[PDB]
């Protein structure tokens, strides 16, 4: 990268030079292609489309570690017979399938490797990775939604963290 | 025949009686002292509003003192005046260029101006009304790009160019009051200090340099980067400031000290600085990457305290409220939001 | 001490100006690293409890509540 080329006034710049290397109306035409240029570098192949279960820590891991540098990972820590959990399952099952590019997984939290860390009373602890590092952190996620909630509810609530891809 | 280059030698020599004399007041770092601050908890804001209008990338915004009243201008040749409480568009003026690079709101709320690669800062009435077809006047006189441009009242801006020059101008008369030189690269941002006497300016040639209004000339010019500074940003007691550059990392500069106290940069991060922005009470720090994403900074213990808009790739800029009440990112893909 | 000013200046008259500003920043007085970080830190601490970023804004308290 080195010098900024797409920010500020320097990507004024890069945009109005860019531009002349089509150019040789038209500004408009620009204005799409640089749009179109972008969703198309940010929107990637459709991978997985299930929940993965993860059975020990260093499987964990060693699935944020391996990723591609570009791939948002959504970790679900949870343990059966909590409430919220059963319901979360149900949504990320269903936003998996519809966001394949998006890996998602599930472990329980005595799996972790981790025991007192995490207790029933945060559970439901939604952890999001990208390039190999931690994103985001929802302790007792489904705080945020109603008793009964559903993959439409998840997804309208990741997306407003800038979580989920494709618009 | 003529010489230059032993006045070219004076000049580093001198640098360097200066490098000694901060050398000779660097005792210890600003971690070492908050070693013992609880960091922050992590920073995770949240999406509240989403402002549709701009058919194009955006290029920048200002905030309006009211908290409310926010400005963006587009590569669409449109500034757009908003009500981030409503998401209604108040305004909505035509432009003659696309290529905007910065846009201010006068702290009375009654005019609004932006300048690009047209070399000029233009600015609008908003009390007279010149939504449609007036443009009250066009500041002319800069021989290169309007990378920022500031309000200090109604009848006074300031204005930094690519032509390696600042000048404050005089609004009725349209003519250049002061100028202020010395940078030897171009000018990409200037920040107002809290009591508007004084304003800190960035440039291509790595150096900070602090001016005074009244006076119009260098208070002081401060250096550490290697690359071009792009961003930079006082800080709320007006005593220290921020900037950020192409070398990828952040640097707090405090007035007194004429120095950098503290360095904010990581391994992972190899893209440059081009946005930096303080929350109300200054232990946050915005900066804004040239991947399009953007980093929380813990003004104190030099730690990412968080991300904005979880690295989405879709940061082109922002801005902190008066209030401190809320964050506003531009977009390549046309949008705004407000965060909180 | 003059005001307005064009760019059409020598590279000479732009050393000669350099070293001058070069000058009279080295007749500053500054103050100890170790002292301004102190000031910082106060600053902020003291303020940072009170931040809406830094704390969060209670749902009522939030001018961006929810649109109703
Ligand atoms: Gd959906
Ligand atoms: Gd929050
Ligand atoms: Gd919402
Ligand atoms: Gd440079
Ligand atoms: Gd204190
Ligand atoms: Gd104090």
């Amino acid at each position: 990268e080195g010098q900024a080329t797409h920010t500020g006034p320097k990507g004024v710049i890069n945009d109005w030079r860019k531009f002349k290397l089509e150019s040789e109306g038209c500004l408009r035409k620009y204005r799409r292609q640089c749009m179109q240029d972008m969703h198309q570098k940010l929107s990637f192949g459709p991978r997985y489309g299930f929940v993965y279960e993860l059975e020990t820590g260093e499987q964990f891991l060693e699935t944020i570690e391996k990723e591609q540098k570009v791939t948002t990972i959504v970790v679900n820590i949870y343990e059966d017979g909590v409430r919220g959990c059963d319901a979360l399952n149900s949504s990320l099952e269903c936003l998996a399938a519809e966001y394949p590019m998006v890996k998602f997984c599930k472990i329980r939290a005595s799996n972790t490797g981790a025991g007192d860390r995490f207790s029933s009373d945060v559970l439901p602890t939604l952890l999001v990775y990208k390039g190999g590092e931690l994103i985001s952190n929802f302790i007792s996620v489904a705080e945020q939604f109603a008793e009964d909630f559903f993959a439409a509810d998840v997804e309208s609530f990741l997306n407003e963290y800038g979580l989920l891809p494709e618009r | 025949m003529s010489e230059l280059d032993q006045l070219r030698q004076e000049a580093e020599q001198l640098k360097n009686q200066i490098r000694d004399a901060r050398k000779a007041c660097a005792d210890a770092t600003l971690s070492q002292i908050t070693n013992n601050i609880d960091p922050v908890g992590r920073i995770q804001m949240r999406t509240r509003r989403t402002l549709r209008g701009h058919l194009a990338k955006i290029y920048a915004m200002h905030w309006g003192t009211d908290s409310r009243l926010l400005l963006s201008a587009s590569q669409d040749g449109k500034l757009i005046i908003w009500d981030s409480y409503t998401t209604n568009k108040v305004h909505a003026i035509p432009l003659r260029s696309s290529w905007v690079m910065t846009c201010a709101y006068a702290p009375s709320g009654n005019y609004v101006a932006c300048g690009g690669l047209d070399n000029i800062c233009s600015i609008y009435n908003l009390k007279t009304r010149e939504g449609n077809v007036r443009v009250s006047r066009e500041l002319a006189g800069h021989t290169g790009y309007l990378s920022c441009c500031r309000f200090l009242d109604d009848n006074q801006i300031v204005t930094s160019s690519g032509d390696t020059t600042c000048a404050l101008w005089d609004i009725e008369t349209g003519q250049q009051t002061t100028t202020f030189t010395g940078h030897t690269g171009d000018v990409m941002s200037l920040s107002l200090a809290p009591d508007t006497r004084l304003f800190v300016s960035g440039a291509c040639d790595a150096s900070a340099k602090l001016w005074d209004v009244r006076e119009g000339m260098c208070r002081q010019t401060f250096t550490g980067h290697e690359s071009d500074i792009n961003a930079i940003c006082f800080f709320p007691n007006g005593n220290a400031f921020a900037t950020g550059s192409d070398d990828a990392t952040c640097r707090l500069f405090d007035l007194r000290a004429d120095q950098e106290l503290m360095t904010y940069s990581h391994d992972n991060i190899i893209c440059g600085i081009t946005s930096v922005s303080f929350s109300k009470s200054g232990r946050l720090l915005l900066a804004g990457y040239d991947d399009f994403n953007c980093n929380v900074w813990d003004a104190l213990k030099a730690d990412r305290a968080g991300v904005l808009a979880g690295h989405d790739n879709r940061v082109s800029c922002l801005g902190v409220t008066d209030d401190g009440m809320a964050v506003a990112t531009g977009s390549w893909d046309s949008f705004l939001k407000i965060w909180n | 001490m003059p005001v307005i000013n064009i760019e059409d200046l020598t590279e000479k008259d732009k050393l000669k100006m350099e070293v001058d500003q070069l000058k009279k920043e080295v007749t500053l007085e500054r103050m100890l690293v170790s002292k301004c970080c102190e000031e910082f830190r106060d600053y902020v601490e003291e303020r940072s409890g009170e931040d809406p970023l830094v704390k969060g804004i209670p749902e009522d308290k939030n001018p961006f509540k929810e649109l109703k």
